């Protein structure tokens, strides 16, 4: 609405007016603490230590360097709520003075002026209402032509380069002109925007900030292409052609990139009909789907998607992207905002390609350091000023502090992948929010300590967020989107998914040469079901049901692993492999029996469409379990057989490390397998989740001996605290960052005493780092072991920054964590937010509680040793069976375990009796059926031996 | 309104032992109905 | 000995007002206890683990409050106080509160007006009985008053 | 005037609450400076703790200065009860002054603040002003309230507060534009919009 | 018992009777909340003397690998891993939980590990503790007899 | 502070011989100065950034440890209890140089702004306030005696 | 004999010049400001 140019100016027109210097100290009250802003009393020492606000206005009024002959203006620029601001009701009202706690008065100088620059006062109360000028900002006052008026002048003054840019600029700006008048392109084209869906709430500024950053390119492409012909420097003609086009081009994206492909459609003919720029004569091709070539022309944007043939070793790798109309479409656009340092954002469904497309742009942008910041509800700016501590230096300028990366001649990129997850307050703001927008509208923020100005040079900032109607996910401020565009990347389509995951079929299909036909019905079997359990399974039920072209990614080089050691394998074992792997994938995260039923049944049912003329029992066989235990190779193995050598294995367990028997049942079995896997992959990490007792450490232990991984938890107490977790976690990252030690890191979400563990969790789970973890003497010891490490691996690394890279690499490859936590629908739900590296770092397995199956198993198989044979044992009419599979006609011992099934599953009845009625009721856990059959066995052969 | 076990065992031992009532009274039947009418008036008395 | 819960130091004047007394017979009464829940369940469980002298007594002011914990409620005797029940009940908690030998002083007409001051404190707390009607809000005419 | 001014015979405190803008710091202070005091304002906020209101209070007992509190129902629900210990005692002190018995030529008046015997002077007080309408503001604990005598400080003359400033500033037409000017605020707080 | 008990008995009898039940095998009280506790649970780890903790509303996660029984059997030891020290289990070791709350929730991790022994009051036995104490009061010479 | 109070030696005997030591190199420092009073002989001394840099911090350290002195001197005027703790050393260290004393009246009193000194500022002739109105005394304060 | 030589100047200058060098002079200066201020004595300075 320009009121910070309306007091800027002001302010330097006072200077002239009046011969008053004048100085403004801008604040943002909500960025920082609100210790942070008037001083904190130590509770122990009772010492005073200012704080920002106190800081700026007692050095005011000390007066050493003349302060008090200048018109001095303290502007809260940032969000107004109670908390804050009503520490200044003595300061705005007749009293003048501010008070603080240690009794000390502080009292306004005549040349003080204190200002709030807000853009609402829905959380203000009347007493701070009351006691403050009033000038309302309408945004009619800040009129559209007026913002051209000023792109056009900057373009017409200011150099881009740092003159041959400056007349490119000039003879462009002259082209714009007529489609930057008041009722022209742009202006008609905003209006119709305005009037369309958003991923994210529309603004002008938005808008127009994105399309003054790109035509700032355009005049660079014209620049570039100059160097490249510097015997013919593009004329004014060919410069025309080129600007109109372009300038088309900018507007559909910088208006229309944040929406659906129809509504980008939609903006495309409304705009072809009231434009003038000649347009692609394509009958049914949407404007969008063209780029501008430096020769003036339109170019289908599928001039530049090949059909690549991918080398077979690089089969769905992480840095591996097809390429599709939306990749290379989005890639410029990204190339385009971070070529000219624009924070951006990208907006879509998790797993729908933003950090891919991101990663993919800045491979064509060189001299530029991506560092990857993993927002989490609890995330406040100290995850941001940890990051520049370790990758940036403070120094001392003339002009004042300046933040610079360490490296030289690079820009540093600070990606924030869940941007819109840090907490909202109770009055509508996010601190680390605020942070971000002083950094980027004010080129700096306020080093707390010393309550000192920063600059930031040589650092852009790039965020990554879902939807904000998503669970857990809330709006970003328009004082923040106005500096930021926002393009919004979706799912790719049937087509798109077809054409990216059919190139990697092909190339991971050329390792069997007889498999080559079977490429395409390969893709399609996994099209079809991923879509299918993409619809069935939503956030609605479960909020762990995300099904994303991860899965897809996951899917391919799951059958890839299975497939490299193989010599030869006939279609019936690639479907059991494409069955397998669509059961870990898809079925392991599911809660109830129904949906697991259904995935199961669905499974047969796509495969077969796609896959006639196979043998359905040889390739579709229930009980599909995949091992590399019984061999060297990972393929197909036995139930009895997998049974006989995990029994083996066990055996040396108990002597080994951990002399708990266990019984074997089915479900173990395959749960085993499925941790057997998570810790052969990098950055494995797994979320295990069901009831206590189940078993989920336990296994999880022995198959980290399974795997020649140590076993670390933590071992809290009652006065187990953060720095106590945080020096846990250097122990476990020295040893796996340093000493090339393998480490499946099992903590429970009893361990979680604070939320700050989770949040450390979060960043660890991502990056394999904590970018704040090891400081002072602890940094300079890592350095040290990290250079020993790296020099037992034959790496001549010296450099503190080569190290660290080192260092983070051993801890993807080597820490496993293993999360467990109980079923808990709110909790579940809410753990999302706190650490959702969680659901989207680590492989979900609901165990769950034990089931009816599972009981009987167990219940028959440590009921062995019991004399349970009554051959004289009647089975009645009406049987009380409880397990479905019982034989239909039962044995007497058949008898007994299925009444042992029912009498535990009375509990689960009984629990919810008593609390239905409000009673007070205890966990019924699979440990009560351990302790049931235990007792009975122990009983039985009391008695037994007593009476005999 | 949380009670313990002690607390009504508190006023049992008081109607027994601490009543005014029983100062001279000797029939153990009139004794009991004494018991029996002040247990109620004092699990009202303090209780409330 | 009387102490306010809520400050740090009004802890450790309370641990060492109640040791002290329970040596010696003295009186400690602790105030606002219903702002210090968590340190509530911790004097619960101190004071289950004590013979003090028989004189001792401990006094604990609270708020009815769903804060205070279960286990301290039935460890201790629970007194509810609350505005009277009625007009008569008023007028007799006020007369028994006021020493007699503060209304028979020397003028023998101050007796009349500590009984209309009675009435009327009775007429004006019952009033808040009727949310509404005896008064537009519910005012806390009280002991101070 | 009448109520705090039969606060302070009583040796309590002055605890004048109402919305915003209706005088209540300034009436405190007008009180005081017609009582030639010096008064001391603080903006209170959460960070006025037990060991911060007692170090105000021995500045204020020792000088002899009025206390007024401002907001002093954003201090914490448990500070609030802690402060009310050393409100008290600090009475008790005020009332030892009060005392015919006493002499001047004696031993001073005392009381204990953060465990030191402070002298208090007779001519401090201490004020609170609060909003007791501002939701999540804390409510003061009964045992600290007793230690106040309170006023409505609600509806401010709005007409006699600016016949009387138009008149001293030497408007001669003062009844004329009160008449208008304090209407004309009234009309303006509900026919424009909200 | 297969897991450890967790008694639950406000009148504070079952806490007579474990302590009365373990003399002879010198039984020690304790509780979370107690500054010896570490070295109480190490000592009857260590000696394998039966030890009754108190406060089991105030759970120390320490105690996770001894009620899961995760021990360690090499080299002719039997281990168990107290914290970050190995402790040499004696197969006479015995733990008993106590609270003196009935309301207590406990998370479902440690109701997993503990067997509920719970003590409630039962109107057969208040009837019989009733009937006796009036005999105890009103027929001397019946109630001895 | 550390000249014109003896009994801060006794009180800090580290702060008193920790300023003294800094106080040395600043006064050797000075001397320098007044040999060479040009801005570029000064300018060129060697590594006189850094030992002006490091006399800032050291003279920091020195005013952060006089709290516990500063709250002794306010018990002498407690006036001073309404002053911070680094206004306070600037009244207390300037108490010879009384025009540094004006702006701190208005902390310390009502509506005192400013003192009237006669021409030796040794006699306090009386108070002035903000808006220059002034208040003789009739008995003058002699600041000498 | 190199067991002597540490010997013979820890016992005659309660110090060795060499024995604290890299990271554990870093660590030694971070030990011995924490240990001066549990003693009351602002040094910071590495040789004080
Ligand atoms: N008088 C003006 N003439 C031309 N352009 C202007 C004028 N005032 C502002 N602008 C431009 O329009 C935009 C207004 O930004 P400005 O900071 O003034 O608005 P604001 O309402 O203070 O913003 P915010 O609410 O985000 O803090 C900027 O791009 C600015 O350069
Ligand atoms: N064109 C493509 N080429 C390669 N992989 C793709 C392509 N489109 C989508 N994907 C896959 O989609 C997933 C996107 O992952 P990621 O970039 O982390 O998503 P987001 O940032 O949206 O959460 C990966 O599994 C990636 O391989
Ligand atoms: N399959 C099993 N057979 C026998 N006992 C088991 C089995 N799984 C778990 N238990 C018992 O349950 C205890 C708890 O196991 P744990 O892995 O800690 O459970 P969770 O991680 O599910 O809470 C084990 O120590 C053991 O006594
Ligand atoms: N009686 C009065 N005469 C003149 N001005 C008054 C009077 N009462 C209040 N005001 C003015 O009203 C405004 C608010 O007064 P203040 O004491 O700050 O109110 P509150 O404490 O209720 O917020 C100030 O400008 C004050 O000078
Ligand atoms: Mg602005
Ligand atoms: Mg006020």
């Amino acid at each position: 609405s320009g009121k910070s140019m309306a007091w800027r100016v002001l302010l330097k027109a006072l200077e002239r007016l009046e011969g008053v210097e004048g100085v403004a100290h801008i604040i943002d009250p909500k960025a920082i603490s609100k210790d942070h802003l008037y001083g904190t009393l130590d509770p122990n020492t009772r010492e005073w230590t200012d704080g920002l606000f106190t800081h700026v206005l007692r050095k005011i009024i000390d007066s050493v360097r003349g302060e008090l002959q200048k018109r001095q203006w303290i502007v809260f620029d940032g969000d107004v709520d109670p908390e804050w601001v009503e520490n200044l009701n003595s300061v705005l009202d007749d009293n003048k003075l501010l008070t603080l706690p240690n009794g000390e008065r502080l009292s306004l100088p005549p040349n003080v002026r204190i200002m709030f620059e807000v853009q609402d006062l829905k959380y203000a109360t009347l007493a701070t209402v009351s006691r403050c000028g009033m000038v309302w900002f309408s945004e009619d006052v800040l009129s559209t032509d007026m913002i051209f008026n000023n792109f056009l002048a900057r373009l017409r003054s200011i150099p881009l380069d740092e003159s041959p840019m400056l007349q490119i600029q000039r003879d462009a700006a002259t082209i714009m002109q007529p489609y930057f008048t008041s009722n022209g392109l742009v202006t008609k084209a905003l209006e119709h925007a305005f009037q369309l869906e958003h991923i994210m709430d529309l603004t002008r500024l938005r808008c127009l900030g994105s399309l003054f950053s790109m035509l700032h390119q355009a005049c660079r492409n014209v620049a570039q292409y100059n160097a490249n012909h510097p015997d013919f420097p593009m004329q004014i003609e060919q410069l025309e052609r080129y600007i109109q086009r372009y300038l088309v081009y900018a507007i559909l994206w910088s208006l229309s990139g944040d929406s659906r492909l129809k509504m980008r459609a939609e903006l495309g003919e409304y705009i072809r009909r009231i434009t003038t720029v000649p347009l692609p004569t394509a009958p049914n091709i949407p404007i969008i789907d063209y780029e501008v070539s430096i020769s003036g022309e339109w170019s289908p944007w599928q001039a530049k998607v090949p059909q690549i043939e991918v080398e077979t070793h690089k089969v769905a790798a992480p840095d591996v992207v097809v390429p599709t109309l939306d990749t290379v479409r989005h890639e410029a656009l990204l190339y385009t905002w971070l070529a000219e340092h624009k924070p951006l954002v990208l907006c879509g469904p998790p797993g729908s390609g933003k950090t891919m497309t991101l990663f993919s742009a800045l491979r064509a942008l060189p001299d530029m350091e991506v560092v990857g910041l993993n927002f989490s509800s609890a995330t406040t700016p100290e995850l941001l000023l940890k990051t520049f501590d370790h990758y940036c230096e403070y120094r001392r300028t003339p002009n004042g502090v300046v933040l610079a990366p360490v490296q030289l001649g690079k820009w540093l990129v600070l990606f924030c992948d869940e941007i819109n997850l840090p907490d909202m307050d109770k009055y509508g703001t996010q601190r680390v929010i605020s942070f971000i927008r002083q950094m980027v509208e004010h080129g700096g923020f306020y080093r707390t300590s010393d309550q000192t100005w920063v600059k930031l040079e040589r650092i852009q900032f790039v965020g990554a967020c879902n939807p904000p109607t998503d669970p857990g996910r809330k709006p970003l401020s328009h004082r923040f989107l106005r500096h930021v565009p926002v393009v919004y990347v979706d799912y790719p389509g049937p087509a798109s998914l077809t054409q990216i995951y059919g190139t990697f079929n092909r190339a991971m299909l050329r390792l069997i040469p007889s498999l080559r036909t079977y490429a395409e019905p390969l893709t399609a079997a996994m099209v079809e079901f991923y879509t299918m359990s993409q619809e069935r399974f939503t956030q609605d039920t479960q909020p762990h049901y995300i099904y994303s072209p991860r899965e897809m990614t996951r899917w391919v080089r799951g059958i890839f692993e299975a497939l490299r050691p193989l010599e030869t394998l006939p279609v019936e074992g690639l479907i059991r492999i494409w069955a397998h792997e669509a059961l870990r994938l898809f079925q392991d995260r599911l809660v109830e029996d129904e949906e697991r039923r259904w995935t199961d049944e669905n499974i047969d049912t796509v495969a077969l469409k796609h896959f006639p003329n196979i043998d359905r029992e040889k390739a579709m066989s229930r009980p599909i379990l995949y091992s590399n235990w019984l061999s060297k190779d990972y393929i197909p193995v036995d139930q009895e057989e997998l049974r006989d050598y995990v029994k083996a294995r066990l055996k040396v367990f108990y002597e080994e490390e951990l002399d708990v028997p266990l019984v074997l049942f089915n479900e173990v079995l395959d749960h085993v397998l499925r941790i057997d896997r998570i810790f052969r992959q990098p950055q494995g990490h797994l979320l295990l989740i069901g009831v206590s007792g189940a078993g989920k450490t336990t296994l999880s232990r022995f198959v980290a001996w399974m795997n020649g991984l140590s076993v670390y938890q933590i071992k809290v107490h009652r006065k187990y605290t953060g720095e106590d977790f945080d020096e846990d976690l250097r122990t476990v990252l020295r040893r796996s960052g340093c000493k090339n030690e393998k480490i499946a890191f099992i903590m429970d979400e009893s361990n979680v005493l604070d939320s700050g563990f989770l949040e450390r969790m979060n960043t660890l789970l991502a990056n394999g780092e904590v970018p704040g973890l090891f400081e002072g003497d602890e940094y300079a010891t890592l350095m040290t072991q990290c250079k020993e490490g790296a020099q037992k691996e034959g790496l001549m690394l010296d450099s503190h920054e080569e190290l660290y890279k080192w260092f983070t690499s051993q801890v993807i490859r080597n820490l496993h964590v293993v999360f467990t936590m109980n079923p808990s629908s709110e909790g579940l739900k809410d753990r999302a937010a706190t650490s959702p590296a969680l659901f989207n770092r680590c492989v979900l397995n609901w165990f769950g509680d034990w089931s009816t199956e599972a009981l009987y198993q167990v219940g028959k198989e440590f009921t062995s040793k019991m004399d349970l044979e009554k051959p004289n044992y009647i089975v009645p009419d009406y049987m009380p069976v409880v397990y479905d599979k019982l034989p239909q006609p039962p044995s007497h011992r058949e008898a007994i375990v299925n009444s042992c099934v029912f009498v535990h599953q009375t509990l689960h009845q009984a629990n919810a009796r008593l609390a239905k009625r409000g009673g007070r009721t205890m966990a019924i856990t699979p440990r009560h059926y351990l302790d049931f059959i235990n007792h009975y066995a122990n009983l039985f052969h009391e008695k037994r031996s007593e009476l005999e | 309104y949380q009670y313990s076990l002690q607390f009504f065992l508190d006023i049992y031992h008081n109607v027994l032992y601490e009543n005014p009532n029983l100062k001279g009274v000797t029939d153990h039947t009139q004794r009991l109905s004494i018991i029996t009418k002040d247990l109620f008036q004092v699990a009202f008395n303090r209780v409330a | 000995t009387s102490i306010a819960i809520g400050s740090a130091e009004g802890f450790n004047q309370a641990d060492k007002a109640i040791n002290t007394a329970v040596k010696s017979g003295r009186w400690v009464m602790l105030k606002n206890v219903h702002l210090a829940p968590g340190w509530l369940m911790q004097l619960e469980k101190k004071l289950h683990s004590l013979q003090p002298h028989a004189c001792f007594r401990l006094f604990l002011t609270m708020e009815i409050n769903p804060k205070v914990p279960v286990n301290l409620l039935r460890a201790g005797r629970i007194f509810v106080f609350e505005p009277p029940p009625g007009v008569k009940a008023n007028m007799l908690r006020t007369f028994s509160s006021i020493p007699v030998s503060r209304i028979c002083k020397s003028p023998n007409e101050r007796a009349r007006l500590y009984f209309l001051l009675a009435w009327f404190h009775a007429i004006i707390q019952e009033r808040l009985r009727y949310a509404p009607l005896g008064w537009s809000k519910k005012y806390e005419f009280g002991e101070s008053d | 005037y009448l109520t705090m001014t039969q606060a302070l015979e009583a040796r309590l405190g002055g605890s004048p609450f109402g919305p915003a803008g209706t005088g209540k710091t300034e009436s405190v202070k007008a009180l005081g400076h017609q009582l030639g005091r010096f008064v001391l304002v603080f903006n209170c906020d959460e960070t006025f703790d037990f060991q911060a209101m007692g170090r105000i209070f021995v500045g204020l007992c020792q000088v002899g200065a009025w206390g007024c509190f401002d907001e002093f129902n954003r201090l914490e629900e448990r500070m609030l009860s802690a402060v009310s210990q050393q409100v008290q005692c600090i009475q008790e002190a005020l009332r030892e002054h009060s005392n015919p018995n006493y002499d001047k030529t004696s031993a001073p008046i005392t009381c204990e603040l953060l465990n030191k015997q402070v002298k208090v002077s007779p001519d401090m007080a201490i004020f609170i002003t609060m909003n007791p309408g501002y939701a999540g503001r804390s409510n003061l604990p009964d045992n600290l309230k007793k230690l106040f005598r309170s006023l409505a400080m609600t509806k401010p003359d709005r007409q006699l507060i600016a016949q009387v400033m138009l008149y001293s500033q030497g408007f001669r037409t003062a009844e004329v534009l009160a008449n208008k000017i304090v209407p004309f605020f009234k009309l303006c707080d509900e026919q424009l919009s909200s | 018992f297969n897991r450890y008990p967790l008694i639950i008995d406000p009148s504070g009898q079952a806490t007579e009777f474990i302590m009365n039940e373990y003399k002879d095998r010198k039984i020690t009280r304790t509780s979370f909340l107690d500054d010896a506790f570490r070295k109480n649970l190490e000592s009857a780890l260590r000696f394998g003397n039966p030890l009754l903790v108190q406060d089991v509303e105030s759970y120390d996660p320490v105690l996770n690998p001894v009620l899961n029984r995760e021990v360690r059997r090499t080299g002719g030891r039997v281990l168990i891993t107290l914290g970050d020290q190995d402790i040499d289990l004696s197969p006479s070791f015995v733990i008993f939980l106590s609270t003196r709350d009935p309301t207590v929730e406990f998370p479902p991790d440690l109701c997993s590990r503990v067997t509920f022994v719970n003590f409630t009051v039962t109107r057969s036995s208040l009837q019989s503790q009733c009937l006796n104490e009036v005999l105890k009061a009103e027929r001397p010479d019946v109630d001895e007899k | 502070i550390f000249t014109g109070s003896a009994d801060i030696k006794h009180l800090l005997p580290v702060e008193t011989q920790r300023f003294q030591s800094i106080s040395t190199e600043f006064l050797a420092l000075m001397k320098k100065v007044s040999k060479s009073p040009l801005v570029m002989d000064v300018l060129n001394i060697q590594g006189v950034q850094r030992s002006l840099e490091r006399l800032a911090d050291l003279l920091g350290k020195i005013q952060k440890a006089l709290g516990e002195y500063l709250e002794r001197e306010r018990s002498s005027f407690p006036r001073f209890y309404f002053v911070g703790d680094e206004d306070l050393l600037e009244i207390i260290g300037n108490s010879k140089n009384v025009a540094k004393l004006q702006k701190h009246f208005k902390k310390m009193f009502a509506g005192v702004s400013s003192i009237i000194l006669n021409e030796d500022n040794s006699v306090v002739l009386g108070i002035s306030s903000r808006e220059g109105e002034e208040v003789m005394f009739k008995t003058p304060v002699s600041i000498t005696e």
